[PDB]
């Protein structure tokens, strides 16, 4: 159809987000985000140097845990203000630039975690649904990787 | 092994959680989703249905179909010359596409999961698993579901 | 096909005599009165299940065949209030028949006789109009390609 | 008093309790910073780039959501000293070239501080476990 | 398997189906129902908990002991070191009763039947099955549930 | 026992910092903040736990005693309003005490008093006079017999 | 189209600024705001308005072109969860434009620009994306086959 | 007649009765099922929008065009000089037409017939009336509407 | 910012939502001036006919009133520059011998946005559009 992320399809999406997400231990943000980088990684070998700085060689390192967290954060962020879309692309603008101009970071590492993410969340989230969710979280990285490379 | 016991109890189980009208589509629902989220990778299986948007006309038909034929084949439990006849029309239909077997090992533990979440706390999964067997093995063949 | 009211009687009415908790002996009870009547009226239609044995119709094959007949116009009437799905659904049942070589458009009409003749000895009160009104565009959707 | 494990369970649950999942995370922080920017108007000019003057602006709102994710992170994070002095680095980092005052931080605290009592309330707000794991967390993020 | 998403999800759902105050009560009772039904023989077991009546306090306070045991078993999914510690703890008070491990195959059935039926359709039957057998193993050392 | 409007609130504060949606960390950091004021109370009691290695309380032995310890109060508070079968809750757990080396009524009573002074730092309005009804009753049981 | 939950928020925030109950003044007051923004982005598309003397926008003739440009953006509006009408309504809008002397497809991708520019002053948190998911698809419909 | 206070009312009673969303097509509907009871014979006049069928997608078009025009009429009320402009337009486009202006008095009728019972018993139909008049001179240049 | 005929727009209508039609005007009007008194004290000194020591009188109640009379005009007349800077005038002579400083004119906006939002709430409130035209309206009292 559209494909389009729709106001049913968000409400959905911060349910499957909201019923997992963790709002006072960083236990399950932590193992979610990990997970999804362990399965970016095994994907995509070449991605875990532009991780260097957060240890990408070590998921359980307090650096790249914090690295993960972050991660967690700003997919949190996007998720509520989905609700609110004119803040939503101030805030997706914000988060374009600090992954822009990143020799190695382009759409195509999106693609693959968003792949990722399609692999993790069945998995933990109960009632996911990966249409609403993919449709969604497309639109995110749209947001995302608007001044990227392909 | 799925005795007469077993079978009228899960056609029992099978008739209150399968339910009528417009709740036959939202069971259908329940069962496709958890079964693509069991096993994530078994939808790519069902392009010729349209299945990259289960809420498309031809993957609801496919889903429709599908609880059809749980819904009749678990009727005819009771008779066997009927049943290994439709269990044969069946494997008929899904053999030409050479499926992975343990597929149906996901489908079956999407199945009890619905059936028991919509049926309740009664849910009696030794004689499902029992019997989904009988039409597992009916369906693929493979030993595996022996 | 038919209007939500027209559509809920219909769904109502058979669901009185087809659901989850209806045995597969009375399904293939209701199938071999259906098939009988539908071979008196036309003859030449028999000849067209011998792959279900219909030499025997009491025999396991001829059983599971009208058990999936009913259970796929079941299908159809409960999604007679989508008709998105529904469109579909026809659409496949019709490639299940033009599949098959010998069937006619005189055939469905033929079983389309049975039905409104056959139905209102199991269902209460059985409503013609809104049956007509649902089953006609129904039909003529899986017949769709049959000389 | 001091922000030991008792207090910083405490804070998470009444955290959790007040940010919530995102409804009433708007008015929750716009809140804070309407708090902050009465008590300090001066501050507002180190805001230039994200509509400081209008914190009803979409830009504003979107570094208020900035902010609450960042406390956020460190509030989940209280009872794990390793990884939470490296988010706290992180976040020193994303302020040095930035020049805030040890004052400024504490104006942010009570405002902090204000914004969730008013969405928990008084009658549960625990003053003395808040004001002494905000000092651990801003400490942090000024390095020290 | 049960590797730490399941490990979540299962505390997720636990968490939901098994609740706060009162509806505990009837979430054991229902398990042990279910254990019973599914394996009659397995009630001469306990006698020592007065199993002869399941109304009885003696056999709810049993009851009250193991859900109890399954919560926080379940909590501490994520900390293999107290886990396995704790696993180890209700291994020592079982071994001395020779108990056929066989048994334990029954409890997990009945427990996603529980599970599974107040938590509804989004029940998440393989990570449940995957968990378990980590727990039925810390607490047998049967390799059955490998 | 306690009154069922006492129970109420004791189970409803109690439930606000432990409940199946809590992590195990939480719990067992509860834990060692509780034993550790038990020990600096009555340090003397401190060697009854060498056997779940209280040498060092990170340990996940350590870690496990204080888990089960507090499913125990848990298990005891969840059935306030049962009293027969708390009866009977409490009677097990008294005879696991019993059989234990070096256990006096008197540290019973000092646990008492630091879960009057814990508790109030992680519940919201914490009710001293609710809790003393429903525990003391129920640490009398857990602590009837003994020394 | 665009989802029921969108086109229900599109609806809510423009009867926020136009409903029967709003003087035409403001009615071409936006009216005026959006063409001449529309003139800025693409100035080489005024001359079209040369018959509805786009000389002065403060003419009679002006304001009533802004009207009826407006009632159709809100007869199109109310009518987003009517898939039906909506098509039939687009198809004949779309004809208008097409035998005007013109037209690219291009000044349709502008004034999506302009709306997404102009609404946002006059409605309380407008919503960018409900409004691009039923919009879009409706300037398309009303901008497919022109230049 | 119709001067600026019978200009206002007419405007707020339009807008009450109008309404909003879907209460807007209703209205359509009655306006013209209205006009084809009182006068049979019109509805031949547009097989161009499928007149043949009411609740045909053309047809509806048609309605919501039609009240459409009059609401933005109306809204002009104030400004004769926007509000000629745009009758002096509905006019270019009904000239061609070779239409009966009898039939615009049959029009006026229906529409204080479905704004009155929209509306209820404060309905001014003198206001009306008059104001309907304006409209429909405008639209056809016939004193009948003087 | 400038208060365009858009800004002038939706400053009609949220100000025809917070004034309404009568119910709230009284709590909107105290709420009003218990802000521009507690912000400048001092100011009350200028209203001894009206009771400006105590905001509670009927006294002061209907000096309130006429205030909010007199901004109701002006919004509903801002897309009528003609009309509107004529009432500008009317209202400049019935300031002219009480010597407002432009200071009390800010102070009387302020108290005049936190009431609107008070009353239709910050996620709507458009504080650009509201100070831009209240700018507008009070330079116009002055004089110029
Ligand atoms: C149409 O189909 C039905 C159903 O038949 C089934 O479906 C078909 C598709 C096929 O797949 C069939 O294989 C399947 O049965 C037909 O009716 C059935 O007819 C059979 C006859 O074969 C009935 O069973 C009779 O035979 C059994 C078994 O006989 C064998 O074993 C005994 C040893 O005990 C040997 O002695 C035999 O030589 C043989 O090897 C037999 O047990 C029954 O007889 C018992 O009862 C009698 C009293 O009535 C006693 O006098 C006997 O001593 C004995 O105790 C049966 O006579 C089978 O029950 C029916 N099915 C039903 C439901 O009634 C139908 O005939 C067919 N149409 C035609 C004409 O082809
Ligand atoms: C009481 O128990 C605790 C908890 O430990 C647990 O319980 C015990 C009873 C045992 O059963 C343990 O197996 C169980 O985990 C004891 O504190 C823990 O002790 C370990 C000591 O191994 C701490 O681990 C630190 O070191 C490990 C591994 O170190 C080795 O490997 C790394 C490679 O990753 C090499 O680089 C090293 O040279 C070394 O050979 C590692 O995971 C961490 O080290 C990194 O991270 C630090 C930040 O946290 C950095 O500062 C370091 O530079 C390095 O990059 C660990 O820090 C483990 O963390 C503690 N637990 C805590 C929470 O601190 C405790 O000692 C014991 N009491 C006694 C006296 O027995
Ligand atoms: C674009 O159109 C606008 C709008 O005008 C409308 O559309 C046009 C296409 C025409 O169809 C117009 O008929 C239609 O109204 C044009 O601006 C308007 O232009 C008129 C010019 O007549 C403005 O009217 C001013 O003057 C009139 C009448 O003036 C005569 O009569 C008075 C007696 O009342 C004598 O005293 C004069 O000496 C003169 O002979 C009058 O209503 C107003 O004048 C008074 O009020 C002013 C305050 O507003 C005072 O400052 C004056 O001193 C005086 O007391 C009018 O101001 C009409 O107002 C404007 N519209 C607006 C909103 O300003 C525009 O010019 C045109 N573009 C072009 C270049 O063609
Ligand atoms: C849509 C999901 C993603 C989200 C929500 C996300 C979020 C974030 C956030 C919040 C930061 C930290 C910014 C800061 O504090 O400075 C970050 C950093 C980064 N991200 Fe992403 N990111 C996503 C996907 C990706 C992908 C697909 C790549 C590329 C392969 C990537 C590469 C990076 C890199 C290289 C950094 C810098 C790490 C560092 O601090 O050294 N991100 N991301
Ligand atoms: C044991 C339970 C199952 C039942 C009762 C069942 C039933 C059905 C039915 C009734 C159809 C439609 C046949 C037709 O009319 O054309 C069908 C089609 C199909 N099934 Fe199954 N099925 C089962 C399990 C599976 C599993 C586990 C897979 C594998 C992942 C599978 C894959 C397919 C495919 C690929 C089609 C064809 C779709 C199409 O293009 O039309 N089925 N199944
Ligand atoms: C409108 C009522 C009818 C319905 C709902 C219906 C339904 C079905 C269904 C569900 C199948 C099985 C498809 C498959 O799984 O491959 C089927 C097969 C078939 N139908 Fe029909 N059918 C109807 C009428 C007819 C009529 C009137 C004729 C012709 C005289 C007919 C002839 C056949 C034949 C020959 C087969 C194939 C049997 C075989 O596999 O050997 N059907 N029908
Ligand atoms: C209470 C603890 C505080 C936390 C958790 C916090 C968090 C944050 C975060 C997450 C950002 C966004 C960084 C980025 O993505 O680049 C940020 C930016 C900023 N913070 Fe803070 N902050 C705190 C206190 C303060 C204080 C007290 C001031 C000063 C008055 C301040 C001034 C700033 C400035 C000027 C920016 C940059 C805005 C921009 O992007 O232009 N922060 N803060
Ligand atoms: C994995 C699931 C199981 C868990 C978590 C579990 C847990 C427990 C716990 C906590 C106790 C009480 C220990 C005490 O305080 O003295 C207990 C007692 C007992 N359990 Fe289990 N148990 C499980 C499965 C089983 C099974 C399958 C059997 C055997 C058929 C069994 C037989 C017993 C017996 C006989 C007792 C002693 C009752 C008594 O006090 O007389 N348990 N179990
Ligand atoms: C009212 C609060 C208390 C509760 C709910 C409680 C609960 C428990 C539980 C559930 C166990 C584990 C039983 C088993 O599985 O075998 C246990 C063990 C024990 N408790 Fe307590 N207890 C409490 C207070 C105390 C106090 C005040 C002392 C005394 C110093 C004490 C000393 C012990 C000892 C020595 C053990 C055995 C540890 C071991 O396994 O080596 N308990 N308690
Ligand atoms: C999506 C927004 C738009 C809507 C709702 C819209 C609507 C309308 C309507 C209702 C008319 C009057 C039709 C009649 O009664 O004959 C009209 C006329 C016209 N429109 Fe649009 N329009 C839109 C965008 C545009 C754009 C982008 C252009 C291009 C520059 C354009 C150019 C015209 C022209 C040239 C006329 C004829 C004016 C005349 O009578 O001389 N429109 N439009
Ligand atoms: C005063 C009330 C009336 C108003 C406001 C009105 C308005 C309109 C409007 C806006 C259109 C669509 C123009 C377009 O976009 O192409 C239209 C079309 C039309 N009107 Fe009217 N009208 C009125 C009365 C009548 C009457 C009384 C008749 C005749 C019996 C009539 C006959 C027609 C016809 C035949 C069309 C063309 C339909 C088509 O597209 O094929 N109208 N009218
Ligand atoms: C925001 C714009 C303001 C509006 C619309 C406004 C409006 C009014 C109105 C309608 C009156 C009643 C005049 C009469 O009937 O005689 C009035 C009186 C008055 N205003 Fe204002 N005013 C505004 C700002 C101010 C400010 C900033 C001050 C000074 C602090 C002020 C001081 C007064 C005084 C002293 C009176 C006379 C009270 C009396 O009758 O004794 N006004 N104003
Ligand atoms: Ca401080
Ligand atoms: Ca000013």
């Amino acid at each position: 159809s559209s494909n389009s992320c729709t106001t049913e399809d968000r409400r959905e999406m911060q349910l499957m987000w909201a019923n997992v997400w963790s709002a006072q231990f960083t236990g399950r943000r932590l193992a979610i985000a990990q997970a999804v980088f362990k399965d970016l990684f095994a994907h995509v070998p070449d991605a875990v140097g532009l991780f260097d700085r957060v240890h990408g060689t070590e998921i359980d390192s307090s650096e790249f845990k914090a690295h993960c967290i972050r991660v967690v954060n700003g997919l949190d962020s996007a998720i509520g203000l989905l609700s609110d879309p004119s803040t939503l692309n101030e805030q997706l603008s914000h988060l374009a630039t600090q992954h822009q101009e990143r020799a190695g970071v382009t759409k195509g590492g999106f693609s693959a975690i968003a792949q990722s993410f399609l692999r993790v969340m069945p998995q933990v989230a109960s009632c996911f649904n990966p249409d609403a969710w993919s449709r969604c979280f497309n639109r995110i990285t749209n947001g995302m990787t608007e001044g990227l490379a392909e | 092994d799925c005795n007469i016991l077993q079978r009228l109890k899960v056609k029992m189980q099978w008739a209150k959680a399968y339910g009528f009208g417009t709740e036959r589509a939202k069971f259908g629902n329940s069962l496709w989703t958890s079964i693509f989220n069991y096993a994530p990778d078994a939808r790519d299986l069902f392009k010729s249905v349209k299945s990259e948007d289960m809420r498309s006309p031809q993957f609801k038909a496919h889903i429709a179909r599908v609880i059809g034929g749980l819904d009749r084949v678990i009727s005819m439990f009771d008779n066997e010359d009927a049943l290994n006849a439709d269990l044969e029309h069946l494997k008929s239909q899904h053999d030409p596409r050479g499926l992975d077997a343990l597929n149906f090992v996901v489908f079956g533990k999407a199945l009890f999961a619905t059936v028991g979440g919509q049926f309740g706390v009664c849910f009696d999964l030794p004689a499902w698993e029992s019997c989904y067997k009988v039409i597992a093995m009916g369906i693929t063949g493979n030993d595996m579901f022996s | 096909f038919c209007s939500e009211a027209d559509a809920t009687i219909v769904i109502k009415q058979w669901n009185q005599i087809y659901n989850a908790g209806i045995g597969a002996k009375s399904r293939w009870t209701m199938g071999n009165e259906i098939f009988s009547s539908l071979f008196k009226l036309k003859p030449e239609s028999e000849v067209l299940f011998n792959n279900v044995n219909v030499a025997n119709m009491s025999s396991g094959a001829f059983h599971a065949h009208t058990v999936r007949v009913l259970s796929g116009l079941d299908m159809g009437i409960n999604y007679l209030n989508d008709a998105g799905t529904l469109t579909s659904l026809t659409a496949h049942l019709a490639a299940q028949h033009v599949a098959r070589t010998g069937l006619k458009a005189v055939y469905f009409d033929a079983m389309g006789k049975v039905l409104m003749t056959v139905l209102p000895s199991l269902i209460d009160n059985f409503n013609p109009d809104a049956w007509r009104n649902c089953l006609l565009p129904l039909k003529n959707a899986i017949a769709k390609g049959l000389p | 008093s001091e922000c030991g494990p008792l207090q910083r369970l405490k804070v998470k649950r009444q955290w959790a309790e007040a940010y919530g999942s995102g409804n009433g995370r708007e008015e929750f922080g716009h809140f804070i910073w309407a708090n902050v920017f009465k008590v300090a108007p001066s501050a507002r000019d180190m805001f230039k780039r994200v509509r400081g003057d209008n914190i009803y602006t979409p830009a504003f709102r979107a570094h208020a959501t900035r902010v609450l994710g960042g406390l956020d992170m460190c509030v989940a994070l209280l009872d794990d000293e390793s990884v939470l002095n490296t988010q706290l680095a992180h976040l020193a980092s994303q302020h040095s070239s930035r020049g805030v005052s040890a004052e400024q931080y504490n104006v942010v605290e009570h405002a902090v501080m204000m914004g969730v009592e008013h969405e928990i309330g008084q009658n549960v707000f625990d003053k003395d476990a808040w004001q002494a794991c905000l000092d651990v967390i801003t400490s942090g993020i000024q390095g020290n």
